[PDB]
């Protein structure tokens, strides 16, 4: 066993259920991505107050606003940083683990130097 | 008429003085339950319905809570959680180890419920042992072991209201409460078998199965 | 199959979006 | 390896008819029928393997609530008909009977493991 | 060893950052071909990408030639029935880039008789697999040398 | 441990004939006349003492009857004769010694009383002698707890007591007058501290309508 | 898909098992909807029979009217 | 200002220990049932408003304000209910330390028929039913005696005191059930059924005894309210603390040195309550362990506590503790507290109606364990374990029993927890290493038994 | 698994041969033999299997001895 989930008093299941802490599959139609450009995030609104903003979502849910139509009206501040980095460049596949890799050679290698396969760390 | 009520965020819509379980059921919020059935009379016993409700303290039970208009229910959040932990806790503390030797085993409330709104292990350990029941005789159509009573009330309400059999009862006090005829009798009646159904455990089942 | 249970597994998830990627709830008033 | 029914002591069968190894068995080789026998007892009245059918994976043996279905390390029983593979209740107790103390001291080594 | 100490820890925690990175990943690919993909969808270090049919071979030439998105490894191609749905088949891609290490997921739809566009003329391991989901499921790729 | 079963034998079984006494028949309508006429179920408590203290023992047969008076089911009755203490649904002896191992009697020595009359009767609780005397039962609080500790003998309270004193107790009640209740040997009359009264000293009382309000 | 009564279940000679020659016995196909398994059976040429679902009756539930009075003889009494 | 000298001109129960006897004559010159004719044509409303004033507080164990649970029936329009309306006394007197209202209704029953007959009209009710234990019976004949002499005399019944109010009162007699005590449960009994509580909604003043209007009062709460309508609230309100108003009624018991049941004020202070009107704590004052003020439902208090603390609700409830019944046991030094608390379990056992799970299974459990704490057959953390245990009954219940069962041993745990881990040590050497659960090394069930280890609590 | 708590090093060729693939899969031998070097000595201690009944089954003496253990032995097996 271990120490935290044999535990017989300050151990209740639903703060170790993580199968029922699963994260939920994100799903992102044009719509939903033409509100995020329109309007903002929740990290950086840019969205008015009241049922303003209210009917303004509104007429992205309903087909009021097009995907080209908000790429074409969006600022350079807004794709420059939203949508491309602040760089201006495109953002790179991501990866989870980054592994860089060193050669060795010489005497700590597998084989030496005149076979045709090399060691990588 | 019908009333205006929130349940997890979702507005629903009853009518006035109906049990706040059967606005779950409406809004399709699944609450757990042994003692509700929508055919019997209203018992509160099991303790399993428990929900948050804004205006109440502690929390309440769905299945005698009145709806009322305005009302704020949550039935997610930790108290609850941690409410149904405890009551299975209590549940399975004396009840026993027959799962393979219960005909109730894969269409079993009290299995599902324990391995859904409950704990992974058990704490009870003690020397002492759980408690026993002596098998009753209540005819050649209804089987009994009454160890695996939970004592949710069922089979009484269904013989006493919907069958007219006020044969079956609830005798003693305390732990040592037990279903059944206070002498050797028969469930006489010609509808007898639903209490087999309506048990959410395997207390009373199916004879000649 | 028909052993499958009757009562719902496991409830909906955890929102593990960024905020970022949500839409802004407009400021009360 | 082979498979066999296990008894207590007291010469009674462990098995009583759950029917958790015929639930769990990949490959369907587990056959059951059950009633409740004259001395109100829930007990086997059917219970076959078909070994053509079998992967010999075990689960049915960690299933078992009562160690009555296990494995013998046997596996020196080839036969020539498949008539002969398709054991029944009888063969399996006459093989725990025939296999229970190969089958002990696996147990007391094996248990505490699972 | 006396007690055994391991700690509780969500094994979705992991990915948070990633899973934001994929996003924004996801939202610059669909602002550079609006005409192509429908929708995008993460979860935990998988990313999806939802277009149609007629939009296969111009999506799999970006994500095969474009520098920042080089996913030169055909993975895998499934079919998937979904029968209460109109187009039944759900024809899934799975690519990997070795170049940035880093692995993205393509899907469309399909019918019993209306076809996919075969990717055989980008990446030629796709030939075997478009035959198993053929086999399969019918799904026929329209575009495949020996089908 | 409740007894929640019962099984019949040749002296409690519902073959048995019970009837009330006409004076018990009498009482029985008056304790009916105290309630609603449609809920005279509501009198199933005090009717079923009264059949407990005609024949010595809540038995089957009175249960029955009872539920026949009432027009309710037997069930119902034997619900409320098993939920409720004071019906003893096995007989009885004579004297029915009910002794508190509460908190407060057992910090003031209950227990050196349960030793005396386990001693002197060789006896445990729940059980009755050869004599058909004396049954002992070991109770919850009776509501005597300053005049601890204290002791039940069929509905009376002999209070503050000692091993000594509950010795002779059952000595005089097995044979001969046995003496009145309340406080043994008069240290105490009721509440009051054993010393003497500190508070009520006077000898007339005070007349609230001497102190009324400047209303009424 | 329903039964056909030659070829649905019979017991084996040898052993007794319960042997079928219906490919379909065990198949089970699950929908989202009424519709899409109507359109989906109309594709694949199958006769069909559609068995509408009977669902619980709502009626008010109250746990006072257990406690409610009587102004005539009693119906029954109460348990609980 | 401080309390705690009450003098006997402001004393309600006069008879308190039997000098001025009990029947209505001597009760006359008390002043009982002087003008209640008046009091009773003052109406509804002025009687609800003076006991409002007086600040009047429940004595039964919950403190709740009586006047305004007297109002709860009497809403706009319950004339056209048409039917009866009761009034319920709680003279059932389970609370193991609690003597008081025996003491009201043996030497004092006069005064508690005047205050039904005045929280009736309050109430306006057409009766009162007084439940009283099965075991008080020849306190019950002393008050059936003076409800006959009431009723001879005209103070009850048709035009009772020459009013226009009909009136009648009758006796229940439980026959042995704690839970009885509870407010529904107490009707459920009246109605003639097993005494299992009510869930609440519906609350009895809406549908209470017989589908009826009720209202469950204690005995005191209604016997002194007479004496505060005659003698005029603000009276009532000169004594105790803001909100703690009004005499109270205390029975100190267990290891005092001349237990006593007295009338002090509110917020009077314990130690004063003990050394003043008992014989102090027998041994010295430092050799008490503990004081457990309102019965078995209320955590017990160290002595660290007791030395300026004040008996009433605001304060006790201030060191997490209650004023119940102004129940006052008295433990020593001598003692072993274990033995208290683990019997206070084994009574909320015996005492469980059976009807919901958590009381049901946990009043077992909690007595299984404390019978292993008691001979120290357990392990240090088990303790956290009941502590868990009490909470998984505190609050998911149908009555307030299991909150009681569960406060004592949180009191004993918050209170006195190196005692049982010396008990547990004790074990530890004395007779063997210990598991989860109780179980040893060498217990096994061999037999039908467990043979290789202790069973405490094992009697059947 | 536990890859990021182990040295071993990758093999990669030139050339793309069969004799290259063939060093490769001598020198994965190799490294394979110094992993299982690795793990046999610091093998750690506690549960091979998750803590989490609802996924796996008990164990057998706490399925015969406790009520929710064998509830979920029940299920997991069924
Ligand atoms: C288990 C239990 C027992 C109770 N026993 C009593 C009792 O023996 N006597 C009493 O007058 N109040 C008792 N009460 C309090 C209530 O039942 C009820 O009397 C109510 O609090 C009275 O309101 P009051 O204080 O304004 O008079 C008990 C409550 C519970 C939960
Ligand atoms: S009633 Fe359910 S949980 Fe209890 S033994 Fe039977 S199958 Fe198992
Ligand atoms: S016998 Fe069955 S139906 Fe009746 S109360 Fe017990 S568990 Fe419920
Ligand atoms: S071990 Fe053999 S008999 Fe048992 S489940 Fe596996 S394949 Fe079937
Ligand atoms: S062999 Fe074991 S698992 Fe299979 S039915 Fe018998 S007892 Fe159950
Ligand atoms: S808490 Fe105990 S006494 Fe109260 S209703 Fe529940 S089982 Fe009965
Ligand atoms: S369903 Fe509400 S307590 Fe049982
Ligand atoms: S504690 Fe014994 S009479 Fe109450």
């Amino acid at each position: 066993s271990s120490y935290p989930t044999n535990d017989i008093a300050e151990n209740p299941y639903w703060k170790r259920d993580h199968r029922r802490a699963y994260p939920q599959t994100a799903f992102f139609d044009q719509k939903t991505v033409t509100g995020l450009l329109e309007l903002g995030s929740e990290a950086t609104p840019r969205i008015a107050d009241g049922e303003a903003g209210t009917k303004a979502l509104a007429n992205i849910a309903n087909g009021g606003v097009s995907f080209t139509q908000a790429l074409g009206k969006s600022s350079k501040d807004v794709i420059y940083g939203e949508v491309l980095t602040v760089n201006g460049l495109p953002p790179v596949a991501p990866t989870l683990a980054p592994k860089q890799w060193k050669i060795i050679e010489g005497e700590a290698a597998i084989y030496p130097k005149g076979y045709p396969c090399r060691t990588f760390h | 008429a019908e009333i205006e009520l929130t349940i997890d965020g979702h507005k629903v819509s009853i009518e006035a003085g109906s049990a706040l379980i059967q606005a779950c059921e409406k809004a399709g919020v699944t609450v757990p339950r042994y003692c509700y059935h929508d055919k019997l009379a209203i018992a509160g016993n099991c303790r399993m319905c428990l929900v948050d409700v804004e205006r109440a303290p502690k929390p309440v039970a769905s299945c005698a809570y009145p709806v009322a208009p305005g009302m704020v229910v949550r039935t997610d959040t930790e108290r609850v959680k941690q409410a149904r932990e405890n009551v299975m806790e209590m549940m399975l503390q004396n009840h026993p180890l027959d799962c393979p030797v219960c005909d109730q085993g894969g269409e079993c409330d009290l299995q599902d419920q324990s391995m859904r709104y409950g704990r992974d292990r058990g704490r009870f350990t003690e020397i002492t042992g759980k408690r026993s029941t002596e098998d009753k005789n209540i005819g050649p159509l209804v089987k009994t072991s009454m160890n695996r009573c939970i004592h949710c009330t069922r089979c009484v309400r269904f013989a006493n209201d919907i069958a007219g059999a006020p044969e079956l009862g609830s005798s003693g006090r305390g732990n040592d409460m037990q279903i059944g005829t206070y002498l050797e009798k028969n469930l006489n009646t010609e509808l007898s078998g639903n209490v087999i159904d309506l048990c959410p455990v395997g207390a009373l089942t199916n004879k000649p199965y | 199959s028909a052993g499958s249970t009757a009562w719902e597994p496991v409830g909906p998830g955890r929102d593990d979006r960024p905020d970022s990627f949500k839409l802004p709830t407009p400021k009360p008033e | 390896g082979e498979h066999a029914l296990r008894r207590y002591p007291s010469g009674e069968e462990r098995c009583i008819a759950c029917k958790l190894c015929e639930a769990i068995c990949p490959a369907l080789a587990i056959t059951i029928d059950a009633e409740e026998r004259i001395d109100g007892s829930r007990r086997t009245t059917k219970y076959d393997i078909d070994m053509t059918k079998c992967i010999y994976c075990g689960y049915c043996q960690e299933s078992c609530p009562v160690d009555a279905i296990v494995e013998t390390p046997n596996v020196e029983y080839a036969t020539e008909t498949r008539e002969e593979l398709l054991y029944n209740k009888e063969k399996l107790l006459a093989n725990g009977d025939k296999w229970e103390l190969e089958l002990q001291y696996a147990l007391d080594a094996d248990a505490p493991y699972r | 060893v006396d007690e055994v100490y391991e700690p509780i820890v969500n094994p979705a925690d992991r990915y948070l950052q990633h899973v934001s990175d994929l996003h924004q990943y996801a939202k610059y690919i669909m602002a550079a071909l609006p005409k192509y993909i429908q929708g995008f969808s993460v979860w935990k270090d998988e990313l999806t990408l939802h277009v149609a049919p007629s939009a296969v071979i111009p999506v799999t030439t970006f994500l095969r030639d474009n520098t920042s998105t080089q996913y030169k490894s055909i993975i895998d191609i499934t079919a998937v029935d979904y029968p209460s749905r109109e187009n039944r088949f759900e024809v899934v891609y799975n690519f990997l880039s070795v170049r940035h290490n880093s692995r993205i997921r393509l899907k469309t739809y399909a019918t019993e008789v209306t076809p996919v566009p075969s990717i055989t003329c980008l990446y030629e391991g796709a030939n075997w697999f478009e035959r198993e989901a053929y086999d399969m499921y019918g799904v026929f790729f329209e575009g495949h040398p020996d089908l | 441990h409740i007894v929640s079963v019962h099984r019949n034998t040749e002296n409690n079984n519902p073959s048995i004939p019970f009837e009330f006494s006409p004076e018990n028949m009498k009482r029985a309508e008056e304790v009916i006349a105290k309630y609603p006429p449609q809920y005279k179920k509501a009198a199933v408590m005090p009717l079923l003492d009264i059949g407990q203290r005609q024949l010595g023992y809540t038995s089957i047969s009175v249960m029955n009857y009872v539920a026949k008076l009432l027009e309710m089911p037997p069930m119902r009755v034997y619900e409320v004769a098993t939920f409720y203490t004071m019906y003893n649904r096995t007989p009885m002896g004579r004297y029915h010694l009910q002794i508190c191992t509460t908190t407060p009697c057992q910090l003031c020595g209950s227990d050196g009383i349960m030793e005396a009359v386990q001693n002197t009767l060789n006896i445990k609780p729940g059980e009755t002698t050869k004599d058909n005397l004396f049954t002992l039962s070991e109770v919850e609080c009776l509501g005597a707890c300053v005049n601890a500790p204290m002791m039940a003998i069929n509905d009376d309270y002999y209070e503050d007591l000692t091993p000594e004193g509950t010795v002779k107790l059952l000595e005089d009640c097995k044979a001969g007058k046995m003496p009145t209740p309340g406080p043994e040997n008069h240290v105490r009359r009721d509440c009051e501290p054993a010393s003497g009264q500190k508070v009520l000293l006077s000898k007339e009382p005070h007349n609230v309508a001497d102190f009324l309000q400047e209303g009424i | 898909w329903d039964i056909v009564d030659v070829a649905n279940r019979w017991e084996n000679d040898l052993i007794g098992w319960q042997s079928s020659g219906d490919y379909m016995q065990a198949t089970q196909m699950k929908f989202t909807s009424k519709e899409s398994a109507i359109k989906f059976a109309n594709k694949q040429g199958w006769d069909f029979y559609i068995q509408e679902p009977h669902h619980r009756k709502f009626r008010v539930k109250q746990y006072a009217n257990n406690f409610v009075h009587s102004y005539g003889k009693l119906k029954h009494i109460r348990t609980k | 200002r401080q309390y705690g000298g009450l003098k006997d001109q402001d004393r309600i129960f006069q008879n308190l220990y039997d000098n001025y006897g009990w029947d209505l004559a001597s009760a006359r010159k008390q002043g009982d049932w002087y003008k209640t004719k008046e009091l009773i044509l003052k109406g509804d409303t002025w009687i609800i408003d003076e006991i409002k004033k007086s600040g009047l507080r429940g004595r039964g164990g919950a403190g709740f304000p009586s006047g305004l649970k007297w109002s709860f029936m009497n809403p706009p329009g319950w004339e056209k209910n048409e039917g009866p309306r009761y009034l319920v006394v709680n003279a059932d007197e389970g609370e193991p330390g609690t003597c008081k209202d025996r003491e009201i209704m043996r030497k004092d029953p006069h005064k508690l028929v005047e205050g039904c007959l005045l929280a009736g009209r309050a109430m306006n009710a057409t009766a009162a039913y007084i439940y009283i234990r099965g075991e008080f019976y020849n306190e019950a004949a002393v008050l059936q005696t003076a409800i006959n002499e009431a009723y001879a005399a005209g103070l009850i019944g048709k035009d009772a005191c020459g009013s226009g109010y009909d009136f009648d009162v009758y006796i229940h007699r439980g026959m042995g059930a704690y839970v009885c005590g509870e407010e529904t449960s107490l009707i459920e009994s009246l109605e003639g059924k097993a005494g299992k509580p009510r869930l609440k909604p519906p609350f009895p003043a809406g549908v209470g005894l017989f589908g009826r209007p009720s209202t469950v009062t204690n005995v005191e709460t209604v016997a002194v309210a007479p004496t505060i309508l005659r003698r005029g609230g603000d009276w009532f309100a000169s004594f105790g603390r803001e909100r703690n108003s009004g005499t109270k009624l205390f029975c100190i018991s267990g290891n005092v040195n001349e237990p006593c049941t007295v009338e002090e004020e509110m917020s009077i202070p314990l130690r004063e309550l003990l050394e003043k009107h008992c014989g102090g704590i027998k041994g010295g004052w430092d050799n008490l362990l503990g004081v457990i003020p309102g019965g078995c439902s209320v955590p017990i208090l160290p002595k660290n506590i007791c030395e300026d603390v004040l008996m009433d609700f605001d304060a006790l409830k201030d060191v997490q503790s209650g004023l119940g019944t102004a129940a006052v046991i008295v433990i020593n030094k001598q003692q072993d507290v274990i033995r208290a608390i683990q019997r206070f379990a084994a009574f909320y056992k015996h005492e469980s109606c059976g009807q919901c799970t958590p009381c049901r299974e946990g009043t077992t459990w909690l007595l299984k364990a404390m019978d292993r704490f008691r001979t120290g057959q357990a392990k240090e953390r088990e303790i956290d374990m009941l502590y868990e245990l009490t909470k998984d009954i505190e609050g998911h219940t149908i009555c307030a029993l299991g909150d009681a069962a569960a406060w004592p041993i949180q009191g004993l745990i918050r209170n006195f927890r190196p005692e049982m881990e010396t008990r547990m040590k004790k074990f530890h050497d004395e007779v063997g290493a210990v598991s989860v659960g109780g179980w040893m090394k060498d217990a096994r069930v061999e037999k039908g038994k467990v043979v290789g280890a202790p069973l405490p609590g094992v009697h059947h | 698994d536990a890859y990021d708590k182990v040295d071993f090093d990758v093999p990669v060729g030139m050339n793309g041969d069969c004799y290259d693939r063939y060093l490769i899969r001598m020198a994965e031998f190799r490294q394979s033999l110094r992993i299982i070097e690795q793990c046999c000595n610091d093998m750690p201690a506690g549960a091979v299997k998750v803590e989490d009944f609802k996924i796996n089954s008990p164990p057998r003496n706490l399925m015969k001895e406790d009520m929710e253990a064998l509830i979920h032995h029940f299920l997991l097996y069924t």
